[PDB]
């Protein structure tokens, strides 16, 4: 019976959590991707002179 | 093989 | 007239199909298998030996057609050397593959210690070097003689000529017929005797069919080698013992035996590469 | 008895809250940005020397040194530029499933079906690399290991539990429990305060390393989750599972955002990773190649088809110059 | 081209030489995956094959062949997530408690039915299609002593025959071997373990010798 009750307090802790609307979290992820776009050698190829490979 | 000779 | 065109056609088709088969085997090996396995290395060696040996057919055909050698001494010596060298190389490669299969089947424990690509390369190099012990003496001893209306390739005859001919012919016969035949016969007989006891072969109907296919392949390979190489050796031995008159039948038999000896090189790729299961998986 | 139905009611409340929270799901707002386009990464280096199945790799924080592990029993430190093997560490147990490289570069970690995490000291005296620690206490198998610092390491085990250890002491400081299936992967947050672990329950749980308690739980997959990695900002993560699908969960939204799957893909995911911008998600498949997805479009941007067997590991440098993929054909390939 | 670079390259070449040397030995040695239900006899058979004349790896040589048995029984985790690393294992030594048809305790567990289910799960597994299984049946003396007292029908309702040792053992072998749904790709080598002058290792050596013969035939292209 310990497992069930323990899951019950775990679910209480899970439920009492602030949520952020996905239109905000997704917008933040997109903004982070846009901000660091230039500092991505894979997305933007680097010239062979600066490319160490 | 037997050729030339 | 019919005899000459018959012999020329025989050589022409034999040479064409031999080079085509050998070069296709080369392309398949270099594109797909990359010689990453001992058996692939041995097959590549066999293809190389067979190819060069087949390449010596146009020169013989031209020599017979014109009755003389127009290529000169420089091409004559290298052609004689290539002929002897690559004939011995191909025979020794067949012996090597037979012994390799015998070791793989009858000696599984030691096959882990020895059957490695490095050892395959070592054995290939050893065979190529050992073939030089005959290819190079015939390279030096090759000579070009002149007659009132002919230029002929032959060998220089160190005294006594009779002793020299007997020694060379007996050595070629022993090291090119008796030893390979004994080696392949013993190896494949023992291999079949051992394969009769494998649970994956001595089982249901499909396993019995696989065992029968293996036995048929071994027997057909041995029979092809024997049938292709026995007539030329036997007829050369007979010619060196008794005088044979120059007739149409004699010339046709002579050239048919030679073309059969080369046909062995032509058929080897089919027996060893095209009918090999691993090559068939290369879609 | 009442505990069960009250827990069910709590689950219903949680699902209702998450369903009310979501209104975009990354599809109605990222449709107005330009696609990344066609990406062709070429093979710059090939690391040969492994003679068995390669199960894990981990990049160095200097973006030059690399570590790879193998079924034969060798942890190899490679120089990614010169292809030279910096180190070759023989393992006591060849059944390794994960490897880790310390952020300071002084230690490496190897673990697997031996129930022990071995910590090897690289930058030592007397020359060769020696074993510094053997962390024992798991009863399954270590499927992932990650360093927090030179002394704190987080391990995911096959006995449904994760552990945080202090290397010097050798004992667990906290044990993260709650999964009902084997834990396959792990990913530390960029600030190293949180981490996420995916398990065979098709569930990924977020743990806080300070107290040892699960903060959030994410579901949505239909089979075992084999790979997990954080987004570069630490506000999201991506999972890959045996259902031939990757998913992107958000910590603040506490729910799934986007899915990455295709009709022509039916094999599971063995490894995932992100680019530095977070725009590209690189996933290793059992189809003998790797796929580069656009993390904001769910589209497949590229294919790293250079391997002859199942890619089992995939990693990106801390500066993002190149991607190293290791597969079961015993070769690592570096791509750019 | 610097001196340090040349020293590093020489170090890399020496490491390559060492890796090639170790790898040769690893290829030569034979790996056998030891599997079986709880209380079947894995530890007993390992101890016998050693001294009859986490992971426990047991390495020893017999007739110039090196065996490395990998026992993972003490580990508690889901098998399908770690069995994949045993792909390409030469063979699987599967142990069965032959006298356990009525000793079903474990944690109505039907320990013999547990052995059948385990054999079904691993023999038909996708990772062991071409991997042969050496089936060991332990405690045959216990079966002989017990079968005359307890009928085999307590475990197999469909059994028909005399309640003595020979027919019961043959029936159990049939009931284990008929779960193989891949008969054209893998073979099962059944044996009775016994405390004699190492007949177990002799049978293992013969079975792995047959496996190497099959593998060699595949390598040389005959198969």
């Amino acid at each position: 019976i310990a497992q069930a009750r323990k899951l019950v307090e775990q679910l209480k802790m899970e439920a009492n959590i602030d949520r952020i609307k996905v239109s905000k979290a997704a917008a933040d992820l997109m903004a982070y991707c846009e901000a660091h776009a230039k500092e991505d050698p894979l997305l933007t190829p680097v010239p062979a002179s600066e490319n160490p490979f | 093989y037997x050729g030339f000779x | 007239m019919v005899t000459a065109i018959t012999i020329m056609a025989l050589y022409s088709i034999v040479c064409v199909v031999g080079l085509f088969g050998n070069f296709l085997v080369m392309y398949v090996i270099v594109r797909y298998t990359k010689m990453k396995t001992a058996t692939n290395i041995y097959i590549f060696n066999l293809a190389l030996a067979d190819a060069l040996a087949t390449s010596t057919l146009p020169f013989q055909s031209v020599n017979y057609l014109m009755g003389t050698w127009p290529f000169g001494n420089i091409l004559c010596k290298i052609v004689i050397s290539i002929d002897y060298y690559n004939m011995f190389t191909s025979i020794f490669t067949l012996c090597t593959m037979s012994v390799d299969r015998y070791i793989a089947v009858c000696h599984p424990v030691k096959a882990l210690d020895f059957r490695t690509p490095r050892n395959a390369k070592i054995v290939n190099v050893c065979n190529w070097i050992l073939s030089s012990a005959i290819g190079l003496p015939v390279m030096f001893m090759a000579t070009t003689k002149y007659r009132q209306g002919s230029i002929d390739c032959t060998l220089t005859f160190s005294h006594p000529t009779w002793y020299w001919e007997n020694l060379l012919k007996i050595c070629v016969f022993i090291f090119a017929f008796i030893m390979p035949v004994l080696i392949i016969t013993v190896c494949y007989g023992l291999m079949i005797l051992r394969l009769k006891s494998v649970r994956m072969l001595s089982g249901s109907k499909e396993k019995d069919r696989n065992l029968r296919r293996i036995t048929r392949m071994v027997l057909v390979v041995v029979a092809v080698f024997i049938v292709c190489w026995t007539p030329i050796h036997i007829y050369v031995i007979i010619k060196a013992l008794i005088t044979i008159p120059e007739t149409t039948f004699q010339t046709v038999s002579w050239h048919f035996c030679i073309a059969l000896g080369y046909t062995n090189s032509c058929l080897n790729p089919v027996l060893y590469a095209f009918l090999d299961e691993n090559f068939k998986r290369c879609f | 008895d009442q505990l069960r139905q009250e827990a069910e009611q709590l689950k219903n409340q949680i699902r209702d809250a998450r369903k009310a929270c979501a209104d975009a799901t990354l599809s109605q707002i990222t449709n107005n940005i330009d696609p990344v386009g066609r990406i062709q990464m070429r093979t710059r280096r090939t690391l040969r020397g492994h003679l068995a199945k390669i199960y894990a790799m981990h990049w160095g924080t200097d973006s030059r040194l690399l570590v790879s592990a193998s079924q034969d029993g060798k942890l190899i430190i490679w120089d990614s530029y010169t292809t030279n093997k910096v180190h070759a560490i023989p393992l006591r147990s060849s059944w390794v499933m994960t490897c880790a490289y310390a952020p300071s570069g002084n230690y490496v970690a190897c673990g697997g079906l031996d129930n022990i995490c071995s910590i090897y000291n690289l930058k030592t005296r007397e020359g060769n690399v020696r074993v510094s620690r053997e962390l024992a206490g798991h009863t399954g198998y270590l499927s992932c290991c990650r360093f927090l610092d030179d002394n704190q390491i987080v391990t995911s085990s096959g006995d449904t539990t994760c552990a945080l250890w202090d290397i010097e002491t050798g004992q667990q400081t906290t044990t993260f429990t709650g999964h009902t299936g084997d834990v396959m992967s792990l990913s530390l947050a960029p600030d190293t305060r949180l981490f996420v672990s995916g398990a065979c329950d098709a569930s990924a749980k977020l743990w806080d390393v300070r107290e040892g308690m699960c903060r959030q739980t994410f579901t949505g997959h239909e089979s075992d989750i084999n790979a997990i990695c954080f987004f570069p900002n630490g506000n999201a993560f991506a999972t890959g599972s045996d259902d031939a699908t990757c998913r992107l969960f958000d910590l603040r939204a506490d729910q799934e955002l986007m899915t990455y799957s295709h009709d022509n893909i039916i094999c599971g995911i063995t490894s995932v990773s992100f680019s530095k911008s977070g725009r590209l998600l690189l996933a290793g498949y059992d189809d003998f190649n790797c796929n580069v997805w656009d993390a904001l479009k769910a589209d497949r941007a590229g294919v790293l088809a250079g391997h002859d067997n199942r890619v089992s590991c995939l990693g990106v440098t801390d500066d993002g110059m190149a991607v190293a993929t290791g597969s079961w054909d015993s070769f690592l390939k570096i791509w750019n | 081209l610097s001196a340090e670079d040349k020293a590093a390259v020489e170090r890399s070449k020496m490491i390559d030489r060492n890796l090639r040397e170790d790898g040769e030995k690893q290829r030569r040695e034979i790996k056998l995956l030891l599997l079986g239900t709880s209380n079947s006899g894995k530890n007993t058979i390992v101890k016998q094959m050693k001294i009859i004349h986490g992971i426990v790896e047991n390495k020893f040589t017999f007739k110039e062949l090196t065996f490395k048995m990998v026992d993972v029984g003490a580990q508690r985790s889901e098998r399908k997530k770690w069995i994949h690393c045993f792909e390409g294992v030469t063979a699987i030594i599967f142990c069965v408690e032959l006298s356990g048809y009525d000793l079903k305790l474990y944690e109505q567990t039907s320990r013999m039915a547990a052995s059948l289910k385990l054999f079904d799960s691993i023999c038909n597994n996708k990772w062991f299609i071409d991997t042969s299984l050496i089936l060991f049946l332990n405690k045959k003396d216990l079966l002989a002593e017990k079968i005359r007292r307890i009928p085999l029908t307590i475990c197999f309702p469909e059994y028909k025959g005399q309640n003595t040792y020979e027919e019961a053992a043959v029936y159990i072998q049939r009931q284990f071997e008929d779960l193989n749904r891949n008969k054209e790709t893998k073979e099962i080598y059944s044996h009775f373990t016994c405390s004699t002058d190492t007949s177990n290792i002799q049978f293992v050596f013969d079975a792995v010798t047959d496996v190497i013969i099959q593998n060699n035939l595949k390598y040389i292209g005959l198969c």
